[PDB]
């Protein structure tokens, strides 16, 4: 075997030329796409809002043109993928985990139109899903597209190509080109054997697709939080402790999850028919709430900012907390087009808030800041439910900034994932990857 | 809230010799901080944290402790270490400082040269007689001043107050000052002032008559 | 360097008011808690309380309701305390702090020079300035002690030099002690008999509490 290593230890690195450049151009489709996909789920919610005037005295019928706005583009998007592409339902970073495990194809020519107009719809009506959820399965796709119209052969070309895709993904959603790379290494590399997926075009991909958010997309951050204060060492534990109710809860959101899943399937039987309507149902909801209680819909970034402030009640703060859990479920579990992540940095800034806020009360000797135990919530959740720590960690740093807070945002990430683990959960990509390769033999 | 209760409130030892201050906690404290106070300016952080330094804060002082009871100590005391020092916790909320304890220089003693006053011709002329008695540059502090008018004892009407700890020289210094109307002043004719210190058995008088 | 300046103590009739000020230079003033200590006539440090940069935390001793009121403007970089129904107990020299941590213990870190509040119903008043010339029949030795007497002044503080402070090396001002709603103290001035009468010493005061400033030239008696 040594001799054998001594040669390899001397080609490591030498991704080929053919492959650099198609993650090149990889990266820089699925930029535009997200960019793409972002404006378009602005512009329909704007014009929803627009509506809301047009009809600013019948507070009956006003909360009518809101539950019927949104239920129709619902639907729409829950039509667009029971009819051409039911693996684009839900966030589908699990369908491109097992691409990458070749148990699943990716049927770009169907999910690319559907994915992008189906979540519009489901996004741009306010059900509480996320950006990224469609920009990383449409990344990949994209990824799959470049390599059959080039036909490019070979498996590295294949698994790269479609990793570099759904890097770029993440990426172009969040502004966190390392939270990018990190993902795939992390958590979407099949898991269980090597692989070749040269990191470098990765690398490669993430950089183009991150230039072209930012040429649409400067001036603003996602989530604008200020400089807080610092950790002191004394302070620490109570982060642990934050950790380790993360970590208890992790695992139990997990189980909402996959047996809303079975409840809300009860619900239609797998009825084409039944199941949009019921989407338009929630789409609604959604839509309803959106002017009613704008903090227990849509995708959740507007809150973070307020909450680590400090400038909400601990009364709103658990009202937002199960009201939010229980629209997450709903949008989610249904089986709408749209991804889980973005809103569960919302419900895990707010539960964080909520701890500092306490934690305030009772050691005005530690000079406490509400608001840093917010942002160390904010990827706990990715950590004890995901399990994919060192993402959260990361993505959590490159969208709030404030790398002072390093110490905290770990300590409360490994008591999550800790904790998850000990308590009896499973990484939930991996736990419904499982359940639809279950089905998917289980019908032999 | 927590009690500091600093040891030797007041304390002497002489320069290169090793002093150790206490600081004595109600219930339990953790990683408390020292100020270092002289006379007409703003206390200085010496040591926190149970035991580190300030930068500045030069190596012959130290502290130590845990739980309850806390110290800190100087291996060679210099003359600029005369200050007070205070000890403060903020462990528990909300923040407590001790007493403090002032240390001062320890010299040899040394005798008070007496000086004695008639009340100025400007204060008679408004009507008030002050006899004023400076008993400067001694060691130790304690001392006794009696006056005496006609030679005969009298206590009512006097006044004293004592220096700090002098920087040059460490000595001491007290005045007396005995008011009279100018009336009564003129009723008599030799006033005395009589200084007992340690550094004699028989005190030192100074006086002046009229006439 | 880092400085703390502390103003707006001085004298305050019973059950009034007052507001002192801190202004802060040589270094950032907001990302630092700041915080008030006072010490009472002879006695300990005893907190006040302390207002956090975003003045959305500010804890006070344990004391009544509008007690104190400590706040911040960040803007102009002074930190503010108002105190209100004064009494004697809040006679004291003020403190203005900034606050810091290193195990996560906090600390005074650098303080103020302060700022005195006297709280009274006694009425301003200028000093009389009389010389201590010794007597008549002075035994007159190599050195001379001369002093002079500053007498029935109020509020505190006198301040006290010897031919506009030349004259450093053998003074002593004592501490100046009170008696029917007054002040008194004396300074003494030991030279050489080489001195004086020879040239002429002088003690200069000044009250500035009564805009007093006045010098008194110490001559021989008889
Ligand atoms: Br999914």
């Amino acid at each position: 075997r040594r001799r054998q290593l001594i040669r390899q230890l001397l080609e490591r690195d030498k991704t080929p030329l053919a492959i650099l450049f198609m993650a090149a151009v990889v990266g820089t489709l699925v930029g535009l796409a997200a960019v793409a996909f972002d404006k378009g789920v602005a512009w329909l919610q704007n014009q929803r809002m627009g509506a809301l005037v047009h009809t600013a005295d019948n507070y009956p019928l006003l909360l009518t043109v809101a539950f019927l706005c949104s239920a129709v583009l619902a639907m729409f998007g829950y039509f667009l993928v029971r009819k051409y592409a039911p693996e684009a339902g839900g966030s589908g970073i699990p369908e491109i985990e097992g691409a990458l495990e070749d148990q699943r194809p990716v049927r770009w020519w169907r999910v690319l139109p559907v994915k992008f107009f189906g979540g519009l719809g489901t996004l741009g009506g306010g059900m509480v899903l996320g950006r990224d959820g469609p920009t990383v399965q449409i990344g990949g796709n994209i990824g799959r597209m470049v390599l059959d119209i080039f036909r490019l052969k070979g498996d590295e070309a294949r698994h790269t190509l479609l990793a570099t895709g759904a890097a770029a993904g993440l990426a172009a959603a969040f502004n966190a080109p390392l939270a990018g790379i990190l993902f795939i290494i992390e958590e979407m590399r099949p898991q269980f054997r090597y692989t070749l997926i040269s990191i470098k075009a990765v690398f490669i991909g993430v950089i183009m697709s991150t230039i072209m958010y930012r040429i649409f997309n400067h001036e603003v951050a996602l989530i604008d939080v200020g400089k807080l204060s610092d950790a002191p060492l004394n302070t620490l534990w109570l982060y642990l402790i934050l950790g380790i109710i993360f970590g208890i809860f992790g695992p139990i959101f997990n189980k909402w999850v996959l047996g809303m899943q079975d409840l809300l399937h009860r619900v239609h039987g797998g009825n084409i028919t039944k199941w949009v309507l019921m989407g338009g149902a929630i789409g609604g909801l959604c839509g309803l709430l959106g002017f009613v209680a704008p903090a227990t819909s849509g995708g959740g970034f507007n809150l973070i900012p307020i909450a680590t402030a400090g400038n909400f009640s601990m009364g709103m703060l658990v009202f937002i907390f199960v009201a939010r859990v229980i629209t997450t479920l709903l949008c989610f579990s249904s089986g709408a087009p749209g991804g889980i992540f973005a809103p569960m940095l919302a419900l895990g800034t707010v539960l964080g808030t909520a701890f500092g806020m306490v934690a305030v009360e009772l050691f005005p000797q530690y000079h406490l800041e509400a608001g840093t135990f917010a942002i160390a919530g904010m990827g706990a959740l990715l950590a004890a439910s995901i399990r994919a720590p060192l993402t959260g960690i990361i993505l959590v740093l490159e969208m709030t900034d404030n790398y002072q807070l390093i110490l905290p945002m770990i300590i409360t990430g490994l008591g999550a994932t800790l904790l998850a683990q000990f308590t009896g959960g499973k990484p939930l990509y991996s736990a419904i990857l499982a359940r639809t390769l279950a089905k998917q033999e289980a019908e032999q | 809230d927590i009690v500091l209760t600093q040891s030797p409130a007041i304390m002497s030892a002489a320069p290169g010799d090793k002093v150790t201050m206490t600081c004595s906690a109600s219930s339990s404290v953790s990683y408390i901080h020292w100020y270092q106070q002289k006379s007409g300016t703003s206390p200085k952080r010496w040591i926190y944290d149970t035991s580190k330094l300030t930068s500045g804060v030069p190596v012959r002082f130290s502290g130590s402790g845990s739980g309850t009871s806390y110290s800190l100590t100087i291996n060679t005391m210099e003359a600029e270490d005369a200050a007070t020092y205070y000890c403060q916790q903020w462990s528990s909320h909300p923040q407590t400082f001790g007493g403090g304890t002032k240390l001062e220089i320890l010299r040899a003693d040394a005798a008070p040269t007496v000086s004695i006053f008639p009340p100025s011709s400007e204060q008679l002329t408004s009507g008030g007689a002050s006899v004023v008695c400076f008993l400067n540059n001694f060691y130790p502090k304690d001392i006794n001043v009696k006056w005496k008018i006609d030679g005969s004892e009298r206590q009512n009407g006097v006044l004293n107050s004592w220096t700090d700890q002098d920087s040059k020289d460490s000595t001491y210094s007290m005045s007396s000052t005995l008011t009279l109307t100018k009336d009564e002043y003129e009723r008599h004719n030799s006033y005395t002032c009589e200084a007992t210190h340690k550094t004699s058995t028989s005190p030192i008088v100074k006086s002046f008559n009229r006439a | 360097e880092v400085r703390l300046l502390e103003s707006g103590g001085g004298l305050v009739q019973p059950g009034g008011s007052l507001k002192l000020s801190c202004a802060a230079s040589g270094f950032d003033y907001s990302r630092y808690w700041m915080s008030w200590v006072r010490q009472a006539p002879g006695k300990g440090l005893k907190w006040i309380g302390e207002i956090n940069p975003v003045s959305s935390t500010i804890n006070y001793t344990p004391s009544l309701k509008d007690k104190f009121i400590i706040s911040r403007d960040n803007a102009k970089d002074t930190l503010y305390l108002q105190i209100s129904k004064v009494r004697s107990e809040d006679t004291a020299l003020y403190y203005c702090a900034r606050l810091y941590y290193g195990y996560g213990y906090w600390y005074f870190d650098v303080w103020g020079a302060g700022t005195t509040v006297t709280v009274s119903s006694a009425k301003t008043t200028p000093p009389s300035v009389y010389p201590l010339a010794p007597g008549s029949a002075a035994a007159a030795a190599s050195m001379v002690t001369l002093g002079c007497l500053v007498k029935g002044y109020f509020p505190e503080p006198v301040t006290v030099t010897w031919n506009s402070g030349s004259l450093a090396a053998g003074v002593h001002t004592f501490p100046a002690v009170l008696q029917a709603a007054l002040y008194t103290l004396s300074s003494s001035v030991t030279v050489p008999s080489s001195s004086w009468p020879s040239e002429t010493v002088t003690c200069n005061v000044a009250h500035p509490a009564s805009s007093t400033k006045v010098d008194k030239k110490i001559v021989p008696r008889a």
